[PDB]
This record gives structure tokens, C-alpha cells and sequence, in this order.
């Protein structure tokens, strides 16, 4: 499956959630500190059968199901500061535009 | 002590609003030049005055963009007001806000100039807006400070805070930063000739000349006595 | 084929002089930014221009 950006890292702080924009990108003008995590692209993860104890957690916890591994863009060590601007080139075919 | 003719502060010169020159009565010699040495220290490093600590605008974020007609970016725009100063009173945090539509050049009189936030020099290179429609607001945090800092420092106290939108503003602060001591043999005819020293002081207008003299001085007697353990 | 889609971001960091800067003259001198101490250390000229 593609991996796309959406902010919805798989096992996510908030805070780190709380940055990135809805497109899994985060918006403009503020700065960002320490490996702070800027796009949430999705890889997608295989499935598996009923699985009671996986049955059990997605009845329990659920909305993961080992199904998206984070693929999320984060800043690099010791790398931080303002940012000067951001551009998406998506290919024919793909119309996301979300931002 | 042995007759030390201790003199006091005479003549004490202000030509502009932005510093003064006071001369005194003569002192020793091997002293004068450490006594200045001290008051000047103390006078513009541990220097009470006001600077600039926190920025915002709606529009203008952390990024330096350029304001809608403004020419300067948020980055130019705090260097070109860095080029003046201004007032809160006894008590500091008091805000600045600079604000101003049309197309005319840009200057201070239309900027959060209060009784506790003061202004002298009204008329800075503040990237007048070009655009008609454009109408700049920036608000500037004026605080009161001593000593230099960069802006990463209050990072820690403004974590949750600072959020996007709120700009955390740097100074040097140094409320004097320039004093000259100059000590010289004069004033002195009846006793043993004696050496009187002269403090050409500025400010950029945080705080008054006499009043460094003083406090330096003050900090000049704490210390000095201080050897005594 | 690869990537569907590709979002490049830039971010600007600034950088001031620290305890190690290397500043260079046009006569061919250079040098290793070594010690700065307060500026009242600085000998004061006959005006007292540090």
C-alpha cells in the first residue's frame, strides 16, 4: 500500500502530532526543536488472520492493528531552528492536494 | 585616611537626551583610574534599563516574512527598530505597539507610546507600508533587563508557551554600554595636587546618566568593602 | 514510479560567531576566533575608543 501523509503515526505523543498539519505536513512560520517530526507518511504493514490476542487489542485499543508503521518525517539531530518554506509535486495520477 | 578630601560630583554636563558628561572635584592619584575603572563596569554591564523581549503579529509569525506593504521581513523589521529604544516605567514587561496604515513613511508616533511606555525618537526607518491596502501592527514586548542573552534562553520557561505566532525577542542589554572614565590631575591648589575624574556616560535613553553614577558607584562601595573578610 | 507524491521542505537556521569562528583578510591573513573577554577588557583609546 502507498505510504501517505496524514499525521497519523502509529503509536504518536501528541505533542509530536501537535505540530505536523493536517496533510501529515505541518504549516508555516513558527520553528521547530531538537528531531521534531515535520511529515507523517504511513508505510503500509501486512495483515494477519483473526489473531484473538490482536482481536482482542483492536476491541481493547484498535485504529492500529499493525497496520501503518510510522514513516513520518522528523527533524534531524541536532538539527533546529526557523524554516524558510515546503512544496509538494505529486505525480499524474495522484490529486491529493490537501494543503 | 590621613585628609582624603573626599569631593563630590560638580559640573555634570548633559548635552542631549541620549547621555551626559559629569565632571567632579580632584581624588589621588593610582585610584582614580581603578575607581572609574569600577563605576563604569558597574554603571554598564549590571545596567538596569529596558529592551525588547517578546514580538507578535497575526499575520507575521516567527518566519522573517515581510509585513503586506512593509519592505523590511520580521527579521529586517526587529533589526531596524533594534536601531532605537524604549521606555517602560519603575515597572517592566510594559508593551510597545507599532501601528500604522496608508502608504507615508514609518515612524514611531503611531506606536504603543504610553505614561509606562515612553518615546524620544519618533521618527526611525520603519518599512513604511507600499501597498494601500496593507496596514501594519507588530507589538513589541518592552521589558526592563541588566545583561546580554540570546533568544534560545527562554525556550525552557516558554515551551507550551511561545506557541506559533508568539516571537521571543533577544537583547545585549548593557543599559549603559559606554562610559568614560577619565581621571587627570587638576582641581587640586591648597592640598596636594589631585586628580579629578570625568564620566562621559550614554544611554540610548533606558535610564538617566546621574542615576548610573550613582548606582555604579553604590555597587563600588558593596564590592570595595567586601575584601574585608 | 517510485513515489507518488514528494514534499521537500527547507528550514533556514542562522549562525553567529562562537569559540571557534576562522575570519580571513584580503592581505592573505587568517584566524582562529581564540579568546573574547568583556568589552571593558579592551585597551581604551586616548578618546577611549576600545
Amino acid at each position: 500500500g502507498p505510504e501517505e501523509i496524514t499525521a497519523d503515526i502509529p503509536n504518536v505523543g501528541e505533542a509530536a502530532l501537535s505540530k505536523l498539519d493536517e496533510s501529515g505536513i505541518v504549516y508555516i512560520g513558527a520553528e521547530v526543536t531538537g528531531g521534531d517530526i515535520l511529515v507523517g507518511k504511513v508505510t503500509p504493514k501486512g495483515e494477519t488472520q483473526l489473531t484473538p490476542e490482536e482481536k482482542l487489542l483492536r476491541a481493547i485499543f484498535g485504529e492500529k492493528a499493525s497496520d501503518v508503521k510510522d514513516s513520518s518525517l522528523r527533524v534531524p539531530n541536532g538539527v533546529s531552528g526557523t524554516v524558510i518554506d515546503v512544496q509538494v509535486f505529486t505525480r499524474d495520477g495522484v490529486e491529493k492536494d490537501k494543503r | 585616611v590621613t585628609e582624603f578630601l573626599k569631593p563630590r560630583l560638580v559640573d555634570i554636563e548633559q548635552v542631549s537626551s541620549t547621555h551626559a558628561k559629569v565632571t567632579l572635584e580632584p581624588l589621588e592619584r593610582g585610584f582614580g583610574h581603578t575607581l572609574g575603572n569600577a563605576l563604569r563596569r558597574i554603571l554598564l554591564s549590571s545596567m538596569p534599563g529596558c529592551a525588547v523581549t517578546e514580538v507578535e503579529i497575526d499575520g507575521v509569525l516567527h518566519e522573517y516574512s515581510t509585513k503586506e506593504g512593509v519592505q523590511e521581513d520580521i527579521l529586517e523589521i526587529l533589526l531596524n527598530l533594534k536601531g532605537l529604544a524604549v521606555r517602560v516605567q519603575g515597572k517592566d514587561e510594559v508593551i510597545l505597539t507599532l501601528n500604522k496604515s496608508g502608504i507615508g513613511p514609518v515612524t514611531a508616533a503611531d506606536i504603543t507610546h504610553d505614561g509606562d511606555v515612553e518615546i524620544v525618537k519618533p521618527q526611525h526607518v520603519i518599512c513604511h507600508l507600499t501597498d494601500e491596502n496593507a496596514s501594519i501592527s507588530m507589538r513589541i514586548k518592552v521589558q526592563r533587563g541588566r545583561g546580554y542573552v540570546p533568544a534560545s534562553t527562554r525556550i525552557h520557561s516558554e515551551e507550551d508557551e511561545r506557541p506559533i505566532g508568539r516571537l521571543l525577542v533577544d537583547a545585549c542589554y548593557s543599559p549603559v554600554e559606554r562610559i568614560a572614565y577619565n581621571v587627570e590631575a587638576a582641581r587640586v591648589e591648597q592640598r596636594t595636587d589631585l586628580d579629578k575624574l570625568v564620566i562621559e556616560m550614554e544611554t540610548n535613553g533606558t535610564i538617566d546618566p546621574e542615576e548610573a553614577i550613582r548606582r555604579a558607584a553604590t555597587i563600588l562601595a558593596e564590592q570595595l568593602e567586601a575584601f574585608v573578610d | 514510479p517510485g513515489v507518488l507524491k514528494i514534499v521537500k521542505v527547507y528550514l533556514a537556521v542562522k549562525r553567529r560567531i562562537q569559540p571557534g569562528d576562522k575570519m580571513a583578510g584580503r592581505h592573505g591573513n587568517k584566524g582562529v576566533i581564540s579568546k573574547i573577554n568583556p568589552i571593558e577588557d579592551m585597551p581604551y583609546d586616548e578618546n577611549g575608543t576600545p
